[PDB]
């Protein structure tokens, strides 16, 4: 089989920069090489076919080049919607093979997160489990720290985080921290807070609530 | 208008078999080849095989020869892919893809054009012995500014669940977080949306959650706590 | 008494893509006369092997000639979308025929701009296969009666290319001839030089 | 989330030519069309001109037909407006609007709008941010943003976590020709020694980003 | 050019009752290419109705439009606190697309201002200029007087005033008076006061401080 080595593994560039991805075939594959773009949760979308031909509707900032074993995919001016993983695929000989993929990330200005806090619902409190949520909306960069406090006591090991992919428009991230307690332990305390530290914040931002108030 | 619509996500035990469909519409069905490509969670793309939509002749990759069978039905314009002897390495999203028609050049040589111009939405096949559980949807209530509300979809298996807002009418500022795998082996995610605080007393906010492996459809009304 | 291919390829002026010309028999399809015009690219004959064309017989042969730009040549193919494929010239998905396209910046370009070649830009529905549209009704951005007024939210459905010799190959004019081989339940009229 | 995001504010000496751009996202750009208007601070709106991105046809107002050039780049989904021979009264906030157009049908009204970009027609100076310190009732604190040319400065509190009770006064033009404003907030007096209050001031023409901490004086 | 007559130029009305706004065309306009926009102070305009009578998406039922050939009318059934902004009518009929002059709408009960005073900071005193601030918070109506006193000497010609727009929640105003002095003149005096007179005050409210006390 023909092996396609795609480089780099991942890269971060600013909006308007020139982006270059390479794909090397183990053997000569002439120009039978295609470039697909896959957005998070979506199917791969054909951007380039036969090394250098643009698919209908593909912006002119996308281009391809190469013949033989080395191929190049180029975005002349990176745009916020270009966030995705890119793949190279050969069909010179079966079985058809794909490249390892190149995840494209965007570097933008610092954006502080908007922090919200959500107590557990009564419908869930009926079930004996309480799930408190802390939301960090639209921030950049990706790194941030969330600290749960129950009656000012720091928590650990009872929470899980989930981060969204870079938003295809403002190039920001969004994080959700779920703290899970038993109904007895939830009813045994009063103040519940999440403290957020991020590069865009000069001081940690704490969003809190009192149970039953 | 070329549409490829695949069947819902399934969960099968290791060693069983699964059959994924892909109904084609908006074009002459029998005029194009249909390929299948699978993608493991967080991994790359893997080409599986090709089927001729007219005659039904197939060609599979070597690592899938003997485990995969591709069939076609022209009266319904549907391509089927069946994989038997399932292992945990087969849990993946399976896509049906359509490239254009192959051609001939001047010297009379058959020229293939295998760049996938159309794709199906994919079908998640989860190879697991664990049982299927439907989730529970709890409201995440908001408390001239900007408010945030949402829905917590907790304790389900397998992935995925799909969450919309107001039957798809509300897409602005919506963030549906990836599912976390709790210690109980069940998945839990949250889908939030930021709205104007002035719209809390007028606009109705309903999250629509769909977990197809368990046939669960829930429309939860999210209101401020009173 | 012969297949006049030059009349389609050696023609002085091709038609606009929205009003593509069709010509269609009783003859010997000697395709070599087309090489007086040099080989180009992507004969991309679908369902037909051209090296067998010289020993095949057909009921009729339809030559559809027009002119588009470079980066749209890929739309003249079965199952393609885009401006020309949707609103000007549509090939069927079961198309059994050939597409011969070649650059004509030497023929269809002037220093001031060849605005005679035109293309449809707006249409409420996509074209059926081999369907021609020579409408001149002003489309309205919305659902209103422009009453012929071409201006606000009221667009002329046709736009001119304006081919100039200084344009890039993606924007240079390309002459296209689509050959459709019609096999009906009727006596064959066009045979290859070898029958 | 269909939207129309444009560039930040530019400030350029008289006589030069200014380029404004609006990038659309979330919808089919080629189907719609973009109108460009302007509004001076305290006056009505004025219509510069509208262009069709799909056709490329641009129509300008009779007043500014000679000095404006409205173009579009369809590859990046952007509409450009260039103003030549910038005159001192041309300082105003410029807007770009477009209806929410899908591939099939178009919305009958200018649904979406740009954020509004200010244009001033002197040299650029960064401001100085001074604290306005507070002295179970209600206390008031704030930040004085002084000596900047030109507008606008954007002031948030605690990086946006504090919005209720915040008054950002319109900027005043001093006798020196430089602008100065104040952004104040009223808080409960019981939180002055518990909650930290930081005003975040941004003057993008001078690339000035300041986070000033406001404490009671000791 | 199609002139758009806007009447009235100003409209002072209490919230709750019917509101009628007229847009007059210089000549007949086909009632379809026409839109109404609300510009909030310091904000981008937002469409309310198109086609004179068709309500756009996201606007409550309380707003309605009457369309004719030359006359156009916008009626608010129930006035809301956040519905106090400037209203412009636009025709898309014939270019140029002129805009109306805009009818500003305002009103509430008499509210007395809360007065605060702020001495110049030490960091500013390092620069040689001293700025004393007097804040009048949350008051109505808009008319009020601030008077500066430096050692009981009334000040004139060295103070500038700034006023926020009508607040969207309580429909009140806020004012800031800045007194600018040199560092030498600021150090040469001791008492600094601002005296406020307003309809809600029976006596002038004076707020003062002592330099270095």
């Amino acid at each position: 089989d023909i092996q396609l080595t795609q480089s780099p593994s991942s890269l971060s560039a600013s909006v308007g920069d020139r982006v270059t991805i390479t794909c090397q075939a183990s053997q000569d594959i002439s120009n039978y090489l295609n470039w697909y773009q896959q957005r998070p949760g979506k199917a791969p979308k054909l951007l380039i076919y036969d090394a250098s031909n643009l698919e209908t509707g593909v912006p002119s900032r996308f281009s391809g080049s190469g013949s033989g074993t080395d191929f190049t995919f180029t975005i002349s001016s990176l745009q916020p919607e270009d966030i995705a993983t890119y793949y190279c695929q050969q069909y010179d000989n079966p079985p058809l093979t794909f490249g390892g993929g190149t995840k494209l990330e965007i570097k933008r200005t610092v954006a502080a997160p908007s922090v919200f806090i959500f107590p557990p619902s009564d419908e869930q409190l009926k079930s004996g489990t309480a799930s408190v949520v802390c939301l960090l909306n639209n921030f950049y960069p990706r790194e941030a720290k969330v600290q749960w406090k129950v009656d000012n006591a720091l928590q650990s090991g009872n929470s899980q985080e989930s981060v969204t992919e870079q938003d295809s428009k403002d190039s920001t991230y969004s994080l959700s921290s779920t703290l899970t307690l038993s109904k007895a332990d939830y009813e045994k305390h009063k103040v519940y807070a999440c403290e957020v530290t991020h590069q865009g914040l000069s001081s940690p931002v704490t969003k809190s609530f009192n149970r039953g108030e | 208008q070329v549409q490829l619509v695949q069947s819902g996500a399934e969960v099968k035990k290791p060693g069983a078999s699964v059959k994924v469909s892909c109904k084609a519409s908006g074009y002459t069905f029998t005029s194009y080849y249909m390929h299948w490509v699978r993608q493991a969670p967080g991994q790359g793309l893997e080409w599986m095989g090709i089927i001729n939509s007219s005659g039904g002749s197939t060609s599979y990759a070597q690592k899938f020869q003997g485990r995969v069978t591709m069939t076609r039905d022209t009266s319904t314009s549907t391509v089927y892919m069946e994989l038997s002897s399932l292992r945990s390495e087969d849990t993946a999203v399976y896509y049906c893809a359509r490239p254009p028609r192959n051609y001939y050049d001047r010297s009379g040589y058959y020229q293939r054009a295998e760049y996938f111009q159309h794709w199906g939405q994919g079908t998640l096949v989860t190879v697991s012995s664990a049982s299927t559980k439907g989730p529970s949807v709890f409201p995440l209530a908001p408390s001239g500014g900007t408010a945030a509300l949402g829905c917590l979809v907790k304790d389900y298996f397998p992935e995925p669940v799909t969450v919309s807002w107001n039957s798809g009418a509300l897409t602005s500022g919506v963030h549906t977080f990836p599912a976390v795998l709790q210690s109980s082996g069940l998945y839990s995610l949250s889908s939030v949306v930021t709205v104007p605080s002035s719209s809390l007393g007028t606009q109705t906010y309903i999250c629509n959650v769909n977990h197809k492996p368990s046939n669960t459809k829930v429309d939860k009304r999210v209101e401020p706590k009173s | 008494n012969l297949c006049p291919f030059h009349e389609v390829f050696n023609a002085t002026t091709f038609a606009s893509v929205y009003a593509w010309n069709r010509k269609r028999s009783n003859c010997v399809a000697d395709y070599s006369v087309i090489y007086n015009f040099a080989p180009f690219f992507a004969f991309k004959c679908y369902g037909v092997s051209p090296t067998k064309l010289n020993d095949l017989c057909f009921t009729n042969v339809y030559a559809d000639s027009f002119v588009i730009r470079g980066n749209e040549v890929s739309q003249i193919a079965p199952g393609q979308t885009g401006n020309i494929a949707d609103y000007n010239y549509k090939l069927p998905d079961d198309f059994t025929g050939c597409v011969i396209a070649w650059n004509s910046n030497k023929l269809d370009s002037t220093p001031s701009g060849n605005y005679n070649y035109r293309y449809r830009l707006f249409r409420k529905s996509k074209l059926k296969p081999f369907e021609r549209d020579i409408s001149t009704e002003i489309y309205q951005a919305g659902n209103k009666p422009c009453n012929g007024v071409a201006g606000p939210n009221c667009y002329s459905p046709l736009q001119s290319y304006g081919f100039r010799p200084t344009y890039g190959v993606g924007h240079q004019p390309y002459r296209v001839v689509v050959l459709s081989f019609e096999l009906l339940h009727a006596p064959a009229t066009v045979c290859g030089p070898k029958k």
